[PDB]
Formats: C-alpha cells, structure tokens, sequence
C-alpha cells in the first residue's frame, strides 16, 4: 500500500554499487598492453626490489604492498 | 572502512526498537493478536523501519559521490605524476617532482 | 547486460513444536466456581503455574457476560505460553464493570483496582444475581469511597483508618469529616440490573523470558535436524536451519544472542541440549543476457550461494534444470552457460574476474576476464 | 526459645571498600566475545560498605558480643561473608519482624537450611546457640533461639539434612519476586574482601510477594549465655564478619568472554574517563 | 572549602616525635592515591611516602626506620609520624593527592633546631 | 535525460497509492465523510505525499 | 588523567551545574571553561 517507494532504494544501491566498480576500472585501467621488467636487474646501480613484484612470495606483490595489505584489517 | 562497518552496524541494531508497538518482534505480534489490531501494530513498526532505511540510503549516497571525487583526483595523479613529468608545484609531492 | 530481477529463499520443509513435559490441569474451577468472593478493596491473588489450561472451555462456555482481553485475541491463548499466572476476584456492581479497563479513571479505578496502562491479559465479568444477592442484603462486600491518592497498579490497600476529610484529626475516632472506611453494597434482588451483583474475575499474564508452566494443550513434535523447519519452542516461532552447537550454556541460560536481535541459540524443553539457528538461506536473481536482437537464450546467476541447494531454491525453472555445468563462483552458481578456458575481454561483467559473452554446447559462455594483450620490452 | 545476653560493650563501626564487587548477571541469555551495556540495580565501584564484626570483641582476653544490628533494606544488599567456621547461619527479613505481619525466615542449620514464611515472633536476640566445648566430648550441639511464635506458614522450603571462605550474596525483591546471587571463592589473610572480579550467576527465583523494609542477621554462638568457660567465647577474637552495601541506580558496560563468562565492567557514571568509555563503547581511547 | 587541609606543622628540636595529618573532605578511599611533599629551601620538591589504594606503601631513602604513613579509616584523613628528627628534615610539607586531576594542600612549616 | 524521466514517471506514479487510507482520490473522500474522520484520510495521504 | 571542557560556559555557575571539588585551577578560556589542566 506504500506503492514502489522500495524500487528506489534498490535502484540507488545498484547505482552505488556499478560506481564502485567504474572508479576502479578508471583509476586503474590505463594501459591498453602488459610489459614485464627484464630478468637482468642493470640499472647502473639503481634497485628496484623494494617496489617490484617479489615471486617468490605466493601473491605477485612487492614487500611494500604486503606490509601496506596487513596493515588494513 | 570503519565508517562503513559502523553504519551497517548501526542499521542492524534499529531492529529492535519499538517505535511505539508493544514488542519490536513482528512474530510475536502476528501470534498474539488479531489483524484488527495487528495491522496497528504493523504499520507503526513499518513506519519506522522504513524511515531508518531512508536515513541510512541518504547517508550512503552522499559517501559514494564524495569517494567518486576523490577516485577522480586519483585517477587524475595517475595520469600525470606518472605517465610523465608534471611542472604543477605540490601536486605530486613537496618540491620539484621527478617520477 | 545484466540484470536484478528478483531475490529466492529457500521454503520451509516442515513444522515442528516442542513444548514442556507439564501434564497436570490448571485449576479454573476453584477461583470460577468459588462460593464466596472478596470485596472490592482486598479482593484476592491465587498464582497458577505447573499445569495445562484450556482456555477454550472457558471462552465457550458462554456462562460470563463478558470476554474482553487486552494484549491478546483470547482465540489464541490456547496457542501461547506464559511462566506463571495471576488470578484475581471480587464482587462489583453491572454499572462498575466499565472502570476495570486500564487507562480509565473512576472510583473503583482510582481507589480499589488500578490496572497498569501496558496490561496484559483478560477480565472475566458474569452477573451473581442468583448467588451473591440475598432478601435481606449481601452487606458483606464492603467499598471504600475516601483515599489519600490514587493508588498504585496491583496494589492492595487494607488499613481501615479513618480519614480526615477536614482540618479535625479523626484520630481513629468518627464524626465531623470522619467517615467510615470501607462502606456497605446493597445487594438485594430488589435493586436494578446495574446494581446486580456481578463477580469479577481478572487473569494477567508474564510475557518474561524465562521458563514456562502454564503452557496451553498441544503436542510435541520430534526434532529433525540440518533441513530449514518452522520451529516453536516454549511460545517462541521461527525459521531456520538448527545444529548441534557446542556453546557451554549456563545452568540458568535459556537463548543465545550475539547481535542483541538475533536467537542465535536456543535450549529443547524437553531435553536440555543447546542448538544453533541459522536462516535456511536466501539471495538475489539475476539474469545475463545478450540483446534479444541476438537472441533469447539467457543464463541465470544465483548470488552468493551453494547451488547444491538451488534445484530446491509454475515458473519453476530449477529441479530438473540439470544445464550442463553448474558451476560454482565467487558470486555463486552460474546456470545455462559453458566454462571455457580461452580468455578475452570483458563485456558482460559478473565478479571475481568472471566475464561472460555470446558467440558461437549453450550459446552463453563464461570466462575469466584477459587484461589485454602480453608484450616484453 | 529467647534468652537474653549479657555483655554488650560498643566499638565504633569500620569501613572499607568494594572495589569491583558484585556483580551479576542481569538477564538469563548467552553472548560471547561482545561488549554490552545494561541498567540495574548495582553495586557502585569504590562503595563504603560497613564492616561488622562477627564477635563484637571488647578486648582480646575474651570480652565479647554479638555485632547483629537490624539494618534497613534500601533498594537491595549486598551481603558476603568471609570466615573459618560457618558463623553466619541465615537471615531475617521484614518490616516490624513481628508477628503483626508476615516475614521471611531463611536459616541454615547443623542439619539442613530451612526457608520459612511465617508471622514469627522475633525476640530482641535472635541466635543460633553452639556447644561445640560446652559438652564432655568435642562436637557439633545446635540450637534453636530464634523466635518464640510463629504463624500462617505460607511457605515452606528445606533442604535435606547434612582457609577463609567469601560467600557474597545479592538480595533483590522487586515484583513480589526475591531473587537471590551468590557465589563461593577461597581466600586466605584477608582482613577485608580483597580485590579482584568475579559475577554472581542467579541461585533461586522465589514468589513471595511481601513487603521489606528492614532485615537482620543470624550468628552462630559459639559460647553459652550462663556461663561459657574460661574465656575468648568468640572464635578467633571476631575474625569472622560480614559486611553491608547498597546497590543504586546505575548503568554498566558488561564485556562477556568467548565462553560467555563475564571478565570485565565499567561505571558509566563514576569519572569522566568511564563516561567516554562508555559513550565510545570500548575499554580503551585514543588521544 | 578547602578539599584537602593539612594540620601538624611548626617548631620542634632535633630527636623529637610528631605526626603530620591532613585530612581531606571527600572518601580517602576512592582517591586511589594518599602521597608526602616536602621541599627544603633552596631545593626542588621531593616525595617523601606514597600509599596507593591497594595499600602498598614506599618510603625514601631517607624516610625509612622513622617516618610511617598510616591512614585510619575512622575520621578520613592520613597521618605521618616524625621521629628521631633531624636538622635537613627541616622543609614545607604537602600532602598530595590524585584522584583523576591533582589536589594541593598548604601549611605545615617543620623546623628542626639543632 | 533517461534519468530525469524516471524520477519524474516515478514521482507522478505515486498518486496512485493508499498509504493505509480508505482510497487514493481526494475528492472521493470528501464526497463520502464528515469532516471528523475525512481529518483522518487526508492526515494519512498528506504524510506520504510529504 | 583527563581534563573536561565545558561549552561557552561562564567559570562561575560551573560548580553548581563526577563533582567539580571546588576550585582546583579553574584556568577560563574563550572556548568555555577548563578543569584540570594548567596554563
Ligand atoms: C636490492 O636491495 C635489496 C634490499 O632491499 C638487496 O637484498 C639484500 O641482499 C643482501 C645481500 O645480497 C642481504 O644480506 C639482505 O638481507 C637483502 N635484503 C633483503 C631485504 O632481501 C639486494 O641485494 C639489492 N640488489 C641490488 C642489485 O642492489
Ligand atoms: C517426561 O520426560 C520423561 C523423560 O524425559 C519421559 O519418560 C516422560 O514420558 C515425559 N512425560 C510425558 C507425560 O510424556
Ligand atoms: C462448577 O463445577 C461444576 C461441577 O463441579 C461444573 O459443571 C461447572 O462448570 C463449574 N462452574 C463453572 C463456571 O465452570
Ligand atoms: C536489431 O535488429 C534489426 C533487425 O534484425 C537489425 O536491422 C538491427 O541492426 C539490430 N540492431 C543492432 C544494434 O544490431
Ligand atoms: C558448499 O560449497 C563448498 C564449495 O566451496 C563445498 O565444499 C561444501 O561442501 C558445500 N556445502 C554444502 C552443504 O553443500
Ligand atoms: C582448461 O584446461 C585444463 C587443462 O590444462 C583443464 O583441466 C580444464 O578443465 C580446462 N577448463 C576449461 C574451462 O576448458
Ligand atoms: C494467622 O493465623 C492466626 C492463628 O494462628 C489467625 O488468627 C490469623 O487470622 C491468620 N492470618 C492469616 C493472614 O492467615
Ligand atoms: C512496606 O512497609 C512500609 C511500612 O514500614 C509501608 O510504609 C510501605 O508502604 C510498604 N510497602 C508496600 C509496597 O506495601
Ligand atoms: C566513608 O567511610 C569512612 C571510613 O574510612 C568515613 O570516615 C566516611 O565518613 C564515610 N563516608 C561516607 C560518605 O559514608
Ligand atoms: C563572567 O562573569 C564575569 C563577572 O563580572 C565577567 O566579568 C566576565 O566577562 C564573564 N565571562 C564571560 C565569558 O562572559
Ligand atoms: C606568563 O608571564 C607573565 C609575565 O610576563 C605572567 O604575568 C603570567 O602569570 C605568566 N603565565 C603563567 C601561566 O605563568
């Protein structure tokens, strides 16, 4: 008897939710190809292993990032 | 993430208020009465549920489009103090910006 | 694109009531049948628990004037449970009858029965014309027309002092503005309908969670267990799945609670074993689809669920839908389209890097999204 | 029957506090692991709860006499009793203790503890006479001194008959109902309780629907009211004792454990650092 | 008036016997902290004996074998016995408490003559 | 512009409803009741109008 | 140890307005009135 005031709630929250998504994809889609560093590490001296991808560890992340990833609960 | 947390929270816990019913439990209120009076139970309960709903729905919202504009402003840095090098002073970091 | 169409839930299977093992009979027929009833200013209590009553036999046995009840449809009681019960009689006239109802002022309202404004439970009134009525005059319930103040809900006043209605201190001694305390009913066959004697009879109830004794007649069924089962135990209803949960309840605890709005846990009456509740299950249905310029063949995503249980989740378009493979996701279980290992681009999105698309055994195929094309520098 | 006592004496009353003291379960439910806040009748953090000694001890050569003063009923009590030797045996409660009207009778007893609701006629010194030495061999003789008449029995509970010690017990009667908390705990050289927490689980519901106004104490005599003996009447010189709060309106911040137990409380309304911690409802608070 | 008065000060010999008291208004018992300040001329402020409410109780160094804090629980105060007083006892003694925010008192001059 | 429509389309639509009132047409009510409870109809469609 | 502030309030009618305990650094600021800490 309260008519179709429950479609707009669902309809912002659907909204909300597609947002998220696109705030994502245009923050972080910004290269149309995937490059990889070369194996040899020759940089004239410049080190890199702080910031790039550690393999060994089971997630491809750089320490940086799984410092900052246990820092957020 | 705790702000989100704590709204979502708040909504569950408004469950139990009574907004002037005899119990903010719809079963026991189905059981007990009739529907002469059930439904004068029901819609005061709904009258409320329905506003804190409303309330929480705004909050939400606002939220979102004050997280879109800071995703734009990101989006923004990404584009320029990386993809290049950028001459605004103060936009990506305290003196003059390299990479 | 992708669409919310409407939300599933699992049905109830099946209903079940357990219920206390009281097997003795509540004893109505003292306090309704009683020769002799109090007066209006001391009336009576008679507490009842550790029985059955059926409240049936008293509704329709149309001997009471009158059935009203507050907080409850007297055609349920027989249904509901309470700890413990309170009865209370005396004798008023057919015109007080009114002022027994809560939130109602008047002389017996004010100054012998007092009922609480948030009261719960009935009234039972019927005419003693032909019992508490004599030739002569039933002098014997007296009524008390002079107090201080009001008194309070369920509360007994006895002391027979003699109030001063002047500035003169009675002290215990009648005369100017003395007056006696409790006065005299004039009940004589002779007196109008109105004044007919009628005896009163108020039943209230304990809605408290604690456990019950007077439960009402009904039988108690067996406990089946991980399936979702409409569940009455004590009075208290509900739907869900019940396990065997292995939270150490306190001798004296009853139900479980961890977000103060949930029962999370509850105890058999019969026997004392402690078991979870969980609701059976429920979530939204979406619907992937390419244009119907395409085509019309769709594929429907079960949100966050097992879909062992979406064959039992007419339109009924589950059971014997088998596609061909149902798969689970992040998001849930996909319905109507065919994994496929190649990856490409994404156009339907779905979640946790699951794509879906139309091409040329289901025309639907779904796929984990490619970032794009590799190159090495 | 009564008989009377001899020595009275005086000693000024103590003091003492009840630092995290009484606390008890407010309703009958289960939670784990989460932090709640309810309003009752509690005790209050740091009280000054009166301390009566079990011997009124005059001087230690055996000067002696019984400390049990009727005491008002205010809202509840909270009652516990530390001793060595079953001292305490029960309780009064009423509001003349008279047998004008009716009043509670709750008595333990060298066979079995005894609950009564009858109109007693309470004497000025009520008590529970002991012969421990009083006869040739060494054991336990009783007696019964604790009223003279009683009437309208309305109800009736016993139970069958059979390194200090604290036994705190919350009295409560609200609805005509009286509700009853206690708990038991091992101590040792503890003049007054000591600090700590422990919860109070409910003991016994129990409908008596009368009114309470002002209660007493039941003690032990451990000499004769003729002629003890030697001296030092009293067992240790009045180490045995109790001691009376009164809980008031309040409001507390419960945190239950994963078992369910409760481990910690905070008064909201005692200092300005529980009011922030109950208003953030959390034990700790950033700058 | 003054939440925390201190009584007991003045002139005495070197060897003599006195008890410093200052009583306070509010419960000695749920300020959680009775403690002793005494500063010589000249020098900075020093404690002198602390008794928490749990009822551990510390003296100075040069506090020790003579001087005893105690507190009655019969008039709300706490008290401070001197003895065997010797001539750099001499200071201006403060009594201080804190319940959740510091209390002061004033008073109570010690002079030893030697 | 599809946006505006809708949130106009579905601010029109609600005219159609009771809100727990005997019917959903102002004059309807007015021309059936005495002002006493007619109060009452038009107090419930005035609250979820607002 | 904490210190309370009250709102725009004068550091007279604070006594009578947890006990204040007379006046113990009873420091005013524009802001209101602050208990328990020293300028
Ligand atoms: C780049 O830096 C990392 C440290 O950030 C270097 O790794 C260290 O290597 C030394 C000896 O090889 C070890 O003793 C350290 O424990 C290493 N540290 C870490 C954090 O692993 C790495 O050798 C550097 N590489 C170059 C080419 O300079
Ligand atoms: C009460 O319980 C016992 C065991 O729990 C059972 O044997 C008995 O049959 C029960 N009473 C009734 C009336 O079923
Ligand atoms: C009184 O008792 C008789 C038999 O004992 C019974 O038939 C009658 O119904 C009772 N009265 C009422 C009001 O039920
Ligand atoms: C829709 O269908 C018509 C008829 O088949 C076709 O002409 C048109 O191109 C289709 N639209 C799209 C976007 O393909
Ligand atoms: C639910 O799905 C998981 C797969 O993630 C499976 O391991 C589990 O057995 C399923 N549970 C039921 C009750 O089917
Ligand atoms: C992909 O190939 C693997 C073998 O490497 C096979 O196990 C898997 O089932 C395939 N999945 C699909 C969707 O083709
Ligand atoms: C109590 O008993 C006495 C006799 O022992 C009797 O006179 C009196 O009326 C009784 N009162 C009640 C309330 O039962
Ligand atoms: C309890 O007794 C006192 C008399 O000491 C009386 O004033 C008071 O009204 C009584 N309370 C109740 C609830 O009857
Ligand atoms: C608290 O107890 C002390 C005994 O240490 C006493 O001096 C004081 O007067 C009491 N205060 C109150 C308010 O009861
Ligand atoms: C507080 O009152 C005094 C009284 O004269 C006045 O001088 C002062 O300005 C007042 N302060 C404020 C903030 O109003
Ligand atoms: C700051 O110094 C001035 C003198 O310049 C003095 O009057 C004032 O009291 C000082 N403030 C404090 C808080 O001591």
């Amino acid at each position: 008897q309260y008519g179709s005031f429950c479609t707009q709630l669902n309809r912002a929250l659907t909204g909300i939710a597609v947002e998220q998504d696109k705030n994502t994809q245009e923050v972080f889609a910004q290269v149309k190809q995937i490059y990889k560093t070369p194996p040899i590490k020759d940089f004239g001296g410049f080190n890199f292993s702080q910031i790039l991808p550690d393999p060994s560890k089971p997630s491809k992340r750089s320490p940086i990032e799984d410092l900052l990833f246990n820092k957020v609960t | 993430v705790n702000q989100n947390a704590q709204a979502l929270n708040t909504l569950v816990k408004q469950l139990s208020s009574n907004f002037g019913a005899i119990s903010s439990v719809l079963n026991d209120i189905l059981s007990r009465l009739d529907p002469p009076e059930a439904e004068v139970q029901i819609d005061r309960l709904i009258t409320g549920r329905l506003q804190s709903l409303q309330t929480y729905v705004t909050q939400q919202l606002i939220r979102a489009a004050e997280i879109r504009a800071s995703a734009n402003l990101a989006a923004t840095k990404m584009s320029e103090c990386v993809l290049g090098q950028s001459k605004r002073v103060d936009f990506c970091g305290k003196g003059y910006h390299l990479m | 694109g992708i669409y919310q169409t409407s939300n599933f839930r699992v049905q109830p299977t099946e209903s079940i009531v357990r219920f206390p093992n009281i097997t003795n009979l509540c004893p109505f027929g003292e306090v309704f049948n009683a020769t002799r009833f109090a007066s209006v200013y001391a009336w009576n209590r008679k507490r009842i628990s550790n029985c059955v009553a059926d409240y049936s036999v008293l509704y329709n046995s149309a001997s009471f004037s009158t059935f009203k009840c507050y907080g409850v449809s007297p055609t349920k009681l027989n249904d509901l449970c309470f700890t413990n019960v309170y009865a209370d009689s005396f004798v008023i006239r057919g015109d007080e009858v009114r002022q027994i109802a809560p939130g109602q002022t008047g002389k017996i309202a004010d100054y012998n029965y007092k009922l609480p404004d948030d009261f719960t439970g009935c009234v039972i009134a019927w005419n003693s014309n032909n019992l508490d009525s004599k030739v002569g005059g039933n002098y014997n319930y007296l009524y008390r027309l002079f107090r201080k103040s009001n008194l309070k809900p369920f509360e007994r006043d006895i002391s027979t002092e003699i109030y001063q209605a002047g500035s003169t201190p009675c002290n215990g001694v009648e005369g100017f503005n003395c007056y006696f305390p409790l006065q005299s009913y004039g009940f004589q066959p002779t007196n109008g309908v109105g004044y007919q004697p009628y005896r009163v009879v108020v039943l209230s109830f304990e809605l408290l969670h604690a456990p019950a004794t007077v439960c009402g007649p009904k039988k108690s069924t067996n406990l089946v267990k991980n399936k979702c089962v409409n569940f009455n135990f004590n009075g208290l209803t509900g739907t869900g799945v019940l396990t065997e949960s292995n939270k150490k309840f306190l001798p004296f605890q009853q139900f479980g609670r961890d977000i103060a709005d949930t029962t999370d846990a509850v105890r058999d009456p019969q026997t004392l074993e402690i078991l979870d509740i969980t609701p059976c299950s429920f979530g939204g249905v979406s619907v992937i689809t390419p244009g119907t310029n395409t085509s019309n063949q769709v594929a429907v995503l079960y949100q966050g669920v097992n879909c062992t249980e979406v064959p039992v989740a007419t339109p009924t378009w589950r059971v014997y839908s088998t596609g061909s493979n149902v798969f689970q996701t992040r998001a849930g279980c996909l319905i109507g389209a065919e994994h496929v290992n190649n990856s490409y681009e994404c156009d339907i999105p779905i979640g946790a890097g699951i794509c879906a698309s139309y091409q040329t055994s289901q025309s639907i195929i779904a796929y984990t999204m490619s970032l794009g094309a590799e190159n090495s520098v | 029957q009564c008989v009377n006592l001899t020595t009275r004496t005086q000693l000024p009353p103590a003091y003492t506090n009840s630092f995290t003291r009484g606390v008890y379960y407010p309703d009958k439910v289960f939670r784990s692991s989460v932090l709640h806040s309810t309003q009752d009748l509690f005790l209050p953090f740091f009280s000054n709860v009166t301390w009566f000694h079990a011997i009124h001890v005059s001087g230690t050569n055996g000067t002696k006499r019984f400390d049990n003063p009727v005491l008002p009923f205010n809202d509840g009590v909270y009652f516990a009793s530390t001793e060595k030797s079953n001292i305490i045996r029960g309780w009064i409660f009423g509001t003349t203790l008279d047998s004008k009207t009716q009043s509670l009778l709750i008595v333990n007893n060298a066979t079995n503890v005894v609950i009564k609701v009858c109109e007693f006629q309470f004497c000025n010194d009520p008590f529970l006479g002991v012969y421990y030495h009083k006869n040739n061999k060494s054991w336990m003789e009783s007696e019964f001194r604790v009223y003279s008449s009683a009437n309208n029995c309305t109800f009736e509970y016993v139970s069958q008959p059979f390194f200090k010690n604290l036994r705190e017990f919350v009295f409560k009667n609200i609805d005509g109902y009286f509700k009853i908390y206690s708990k038991h705990t091992p101590i040792n050289l503890v003049r007054d309780l000591p600090q700590g927490f422990s919860a109070l689980e409910p003991l016994v519901d129990l409908p008596i629907g009368i009114n309470i106004t002002r209660f007493q104490t039941l003690l032990a005599l451990h000499r004769s009211y003729l002629t003890p003996g030697d001296s030092s009447s009293g067992w240790t010189a009045g180490a045995a004792a109790y001691y009376v709060g009164y809980l008031q309106p309040r409001t507390f911040l419960l945190k239950y454990n994963e078992n369910g137990t409760i481990t910690d409380a905070v008064d909201c309304a005692l200092d300005p650092l529980s009011e922030t911690k109950c208003t953030l409802k959390s034990f700790t608070v950033e700058k | 008036q003054v939440q925390l008065q201190e009584s007991g000060g003045g002139l005495v010999q070197a060897g003599g016997s006195l008890r410093l008291s200052c009583a306070a208004s509010e419960s000695i018992f749920r300020m959680e902290l009775m403690e002793w300040y005494h500063q010589a001329p000249g020098k900075q402020r020093e404690l002198v004996a602390t008794i928490n409410r749990c009822g551990s109780t510390n003296y100075s160094d040069s506090v020790k074998g003579r001087f005893i804090i105690s507190s009655d629980n019969a008039k709300n105060s706490v008290y401070l016995q001197m003895n065997s007083l010797k001539d750099e006892d001499t200071a201006v003694y403060s009594c201080h408490a804190r319940t959740w925010t510091s209390y002061w008192g004033r008073g109570t001059q010690v002079t030893v003559s030697s």
